[PDB]
């Protein structure tokens, strides 16, 4: 797997790919790695996939039981503290994952969370098999001042470079951009697939 | 007499103590709930007690998840903590199974938990009506629920004190399928018809959902325009 | 007197809780069951409330399985919650042996939890009748049962206000071993006798199951064609 | 006075309520049980009730093993709640041991569930009398079971509302080591003692077990023959 | 009044539930128990009620181990469950120590579970008196135990209806280390002695147990040459 | 009548126990709160008892958080646990998500510990209201709670003995938005309204949190300057 | 009246269930016991009954341990279960500590126990006083316990029904630190003060204990050259 | 009437069981506590009853620890089961913290056990009140706490019979600060205020704590030069 | 084990072989790995055949109580989405399984999950020992264009290969096509074993 947050401005890009291997065999090439899970907050899995999966669906659960109980979105920093809590209650049993939470409350937000709840807020996070690499080009290319566009470029080109260094990664790459103004947009297929072509590249 | 205790039969088998807690419910103020052209909605009046209490705190229509609403009227303590089941129970539902396939079965869920305070010593049951309106994947569905644990699905149906004039008036108004503009129309109508004595109708509350789509509360000044 | 508590014996050695929890059963609609010629056959009359109810929502014969069904009689709440035990029984028994070999033992494990209410302080009976009508291996069935946990099997039994009017006229008529389209018209001549001076018979539930079939519930035009 | 409660006894050293579920088994139906030569049999009234019930559905001789058979006679749905008690009792005795070798602990393990529901309140007694007959490692039993948990071993007795009428006549007329055919005439002979003024005796059950033998159940050609 | 709940004394300080419970052993059968030269005997009055009746069925004295037995008055049930409680906790102290060293202890555990249900709310006690007679490394041993719990050793005591004849009776005769066969005539003396005008006294139940030796129960042939 | 446990509806459907519950809030001090510009107040009454009570010793405004506080009025002990779970219950929030978001959701959760005291048989409902006044992600709040668990966010509000002195006061008076400096006077001013005839109005108690900032309670010099 | 139940004040504040529980207490045959001269003792009336009792049967003081004795009074089943749960205490401490240091803290235990059966419903107190009387690591003790779990620590006192007569007699003769003979001489004089009218003072138990001694028991040879 | 039950409020809000509890406390000799110059004091009345019980047995001062102590008034047995949990209360506290920093909050816990007894039935409460006085990081403290669970910190206060007297006369003669030595003359001189007509006073209990420094308990000798 | 899943336009198709081994030791030829559990659903089972039948019989039960609770049948992402949640539920004492579930609601779906309650959606998805062959079939042979007829002996084939190199695999092939007119139907033996002469074929 391969997942990669990033904030901007007034904005945060989150990405993944779709690959999914019971050891070297790849048994799924398009299975889903990136979640709306809240009006502007959205998450990643990697690790065991039916401990990731359940989480995914607790999280869309309590946060939209909490958006109802409270009438506002439960803080991205909020989000990540229950997430932390709720692995570690079972560090010794754990959930077997790697969860970016990303999304807008008054300010943007990524958060990296471990399967022993740990949780950390950085500008940019990866996870995954294919992290270091993401984390390379991120070193060089990354900056704050990045406009929207090109952001989405950078995490393209970034997952792009993991695909062809990381066995465990690969499949079309998901995108999904989070702004106060329109929200969680899942980035189209097609428009991805057009931006593969104009940086000039490949799967 | 046999009205003392909740397990307690007279001896014409009536629970005396349910029928008791159902006039809990008629000292709410009025709410109704209507289907309509691929929609149903719901209405409930707000009696305003005071310029001091904030009027976007307790109003009576409540989401229970995005595609369904709840109303209801009785003790507002019960009602509170029966809505707040109503939610968790729907959650429970998603994570089941990734989605909530028939509301009657949410309903059922609440009014089973109704019904199980009938049964048993040592507990009062709920003074508490409730209406659910929603979309499913069998289509728009409006149900009612009472203290007894009794469910219908309606067409259009009323809770609260003005139930019957309410109920009385779409008898023999109501149609099927109209547009929502001309549903809400006739609810505010039958709301009308309820009150004594050229008695003023301040703003209630209106919140709509038609197939496809979210719920949508419809806001003071929009619901001004049909007073 | 000695009719306040169900854990106490009247010196005639009575329950009268329980004979009261019975009296909830006669406020039922009428609704009936017979045996004929490789099938078992359930009618229940639908007394019409209003236009606004939904007449495909609580309609009173219930699939328990796709081979076995019911009818109830008494408090609404009650039936619904023993109704939705019986079908949790059935699918217990399905995943022990892999089939229900004897509904009786899906009946006497309903009857069962019904006589447990009728022994322990601190919860009241259930005010509900049922009739249990399907095929298994032995062959058509046709069970009742009541809020005392008391079972019989029938050729043709009623349950409901109009009981007595049915089962005196039963008495008289019934066959063993009809066509089902005979069974069907002795059944509406049955319910038809138990109402008062000229009164209308709106469409009745029919549901039917032969040996080797699954049930079938007719619809309402089919339905019609026997009035 | 002191007969509202079962663990409240009157100053005489009376539990009145266990007096009162004793007066619950004199509306069963009579039925009674001898011993004789290598062998002992049962005999129990059918009140037939209506054409429309089943006959070979609830009858009231039930096997609990191969070797062991009871009836009962007071509510039904408590006899049948004792009937699968004993039913269970009898296999864990034999799981325990690979045999039941006095039935008397059957008996006595299904009397002390009995007596429990006689010593704690919030608790009814069991309103059923039973009879347990069958052949063991002593020989032939006969035994009888009350409300109270109460024990006795007989060589004839009898259980319902002919209790006394029964109990009198064989008094008089009971001989020991009759054979079968006898014993079944002689059994037949007290059971029509007990009706009043020549009203019919339609057919009743036996069933019989002699020691070496599995238990038989005569089947109602047979019965007439005696009639 | 105070004596409807076993929880609440007068104001002279008495448990009149208790006190009734008491009056259910006078219901019994007269039995005795004597203490004689290194053995202890108990007696038991066989009021025949039936030919009907097996003999060797319900009679009085029960072994708790080869050592040790008891008679009982009162209610039977509770007789049952306290007779088999007391043989359980034999055992108990059989698997613990690897023999009965006083048997005042197994005696003060069976009389502990006795005032253990004089004392808690919603249990009624257990309307039963017993006599305990057996051998330990003390000696011979006789004692007594009633409904409330109490314990007493005795050289000589009575139970049941006839208690005050005979314990009147043993006041005056009684004397300590008789022999065997001379002890067993006082004792039936005394059992006679409680009769009413010229009534027939049939064959009592008697059992012995002489240092060093295990119980004996006398068969009715050997009991005869005493009356 | 029905007014003498909590779990009994009267006939009109009213739970008298908890009215009277109500009753015992009345008989506390008044206190009241109010809403300004960017910020909330709570005010309320000191009787002094006695020069011999310590001052700083239990007056009523209790900070549950840094952002929040509350003043009660009822029977003090049960105001005391309450606040203290009120706090324990803030704390929990503030450990799962890190922060306190509304404080309708604490309310909540406090007002539904008070309504489950009105519906189990075997406890009392607590004998307070409370009012909540801080600051979170909405703005400022003020909430009311009761012995039922009946929520109401307001403007401003009362409880205790002068309640209704000061709620119609504040009815006439009121303004949104003041300043914090005239917020205080106008309500020293509503509180001085709900003592009877030329009475003094000792030193009371003040405390506000203005957005932005944390709570500050007013030392009696500073408040000196209002009187 | 408000003497129905241990849970209920009176409106002047009195447990009178408690109170008449107390009256149990003056049931039971006196006892006393006093400090002397590096020692205490305890005497204890025995009212012999009948010669047929067993005299080193239950007689009133029991060792608790080697070094700690007690007689109780009152009602005898409760008494035994109180000195029974005072030797567990007593072997718990022992075993947690090596040593009983505080004799207080073994009465305080079973003083506790007796106290928690005056707080909740559903049990009865405990209709027992005792006495302690024992040497440990401060020196002779004596205290006494009643059945409201009241403790004090006493130089002389007495139970029973002759309490008054005994405690008025002491506090006109008794002297601290007599030598042993003569204060059994003092307790013998104060027992006879306790009789009415030239009745007879059969043998008492007595047992004293003196520091750095064990317990000893008078035999009765040794105890009658003090009447 | 509505004082039979803890759990039942009066129409004007009132829980008599728990003012019923109050009237225990009025029992009690009377005892009061004072703040001083860096120190607190507590002085207790000893009503004397007789020669035979041991002085230095129960007195009525009892330290909770080495800072801190408490006197009580009302039901002894209730005291001392309270007292031992304010002991066991405090050691939990320092083993959570190593030290006692507030004692507010030893008494709010001991307060809030005392409370829950005032809300759920099957408990009554408990007929104690206390005084707690002792040092910790704020500086000296003086509390009292009552049946209800109710807290006050107070300069001076009292408890008991004459507490009327005794806090009348405080609240005329009490300064802040005096030095130890004029303290508890003042105290006794209150004391004595509350005995009518040339009744003796005899010795009291006096111990006080003083800023820095440990608890110490006046012996008698010392405490005469007072009277 | 080789059991197969695969979609088509209005279609869905399974298949499985019928054997059965405990180690080398071919125990039984004739076991049954292909289940209907819905009206238009159908699982498949691999992994330890008494964890496998529990299963197969809870589900039968449960979808059945559904459909009458509801009275329309249990979505087939629902159908995935209960078994994620009951074999995550015991992850760590799990049943030792590998399911393929199949089936028709408003389109297509064939859903795969494994013994920790992962469950992903694919076009086609196979399970078992066998399940690597049938992969290389596929991969080559199969079009989302095929008719139904084409499908049948797609999986045929499929499986007819794992047969060959899978000491595991064997024994007759059965097979199910799910469609929204006819159901579940079963396809007869003897029309399955006409096809297999008739693509000239062994087992």
């Amino acid at each position: 797997t391969t997942t990669v947050g990033i904030t901007l401005k007034d904005a945060v890009i989150m990405a993944t790919e779709r690959r999914v291997t019971m050891e070297n065999f790849i048994m799924h090439k398009n299975g889903k790695k990136l979640f709306q899970i809240d009006t502007y907050t959205g998450m990643t899995i990697a690790g065991l996939v039916g401990d990731a999966q359940v989480l995914v669906r607790y999280m869309k659960a309590e946060l939209e039981l909490y958006r109802l109980q409270r009438r506002v979105n439960m803080p991205i920093e909020a989000v990540a503290t229950l997430l932390s809590n709720m692995l570690n209650q079972v560090k010794y049993m754990p959930y077997m994952v790697q969860l970016l939470v990303g999304g807008i409350d008054t300010a943007p937000h990524v958060f990296s969370i471990d399967a022993a709840g740990g949780s950390v807020e950085d500008i940019y996070a990866s996870t995954g098999s294919g992290s270091p690499f993401v984390y390379g080009v991120l070193e060089s290319q990354y900056s704050e001042k990045m406009t929207v566009d090109e952001g989405v470029d950078l995490v393209i080109r970034a997952i792009s470079a993991a695909k062809q260094r990381d066995s465990a990664s690969g499949g079309m790459i998901d995108v999904a951009v989070i702004t106060r103004k329109d929200g969680y947009v899942q980035l189209p297929t097609d428009q991805i697939e057009s931006r593969i072509r104009k940086l000039g590249l490949i799967l | 007499a046999y009205d003392r205790a909740i397990t307690v039969f007279s001896p014409d088998g009536r629970l005396f103590q349910v029928e008791y807690a159902r006039e809990a419910v008629k000292k709410g103020s009025t709410a109704l709930g209507m289907k309509f052209a691929n929609g149903v909605l719901l209405i409930s009046d707000k009696k305003v007690r005071s310029r001091l209490i904030e009027q976007n705190s307790i109003e009576k229509i409540q989401l229970i998840d995005d595609y369904v609403a709840a109303v209801t009227s009785g003790l507002v303590a019960d009602a509170r903590v029966l809505v707040d089941f109503a939610r968790i129970s729907a959650q429970q539902e998603k994570v089941t199974y990734g989605s909530l396939v028939n509301i009657e079965n949410l309903v059922k869920r609440v009014a089973d938990q109704m019904q199980q305070y009938t049964q048993y010593g040592g507990v009062r049951p709920y003074g508490v009506s409730l209406i659910f309106a929603g979309i499913d994947q069998i289509g728009p569905r409006l149900f009612d629920c009472d203290p007894a644990g009794t469910i219908n699905e309606y067409k259009a149906t009323a809770i609260g004190s003005g139930k019957d004039a309410v109920v009385s008036f779409l008898e023999r108004e109501y149609k099927e399928n109209l547009p929502e503009k001309e549903a809400v129309t006739l609810g505010i109508k039958a709301l009308k018809s309820s009150l004594e004595e050229g008695e003023e109708l301040k703003a209630p509350e209106i919140a709509s959902i038609t197939v496809g789509n979210k719920y949508r509360i419809y806001d003071q000044e929009e619901v001004k325009k049909f007073l």
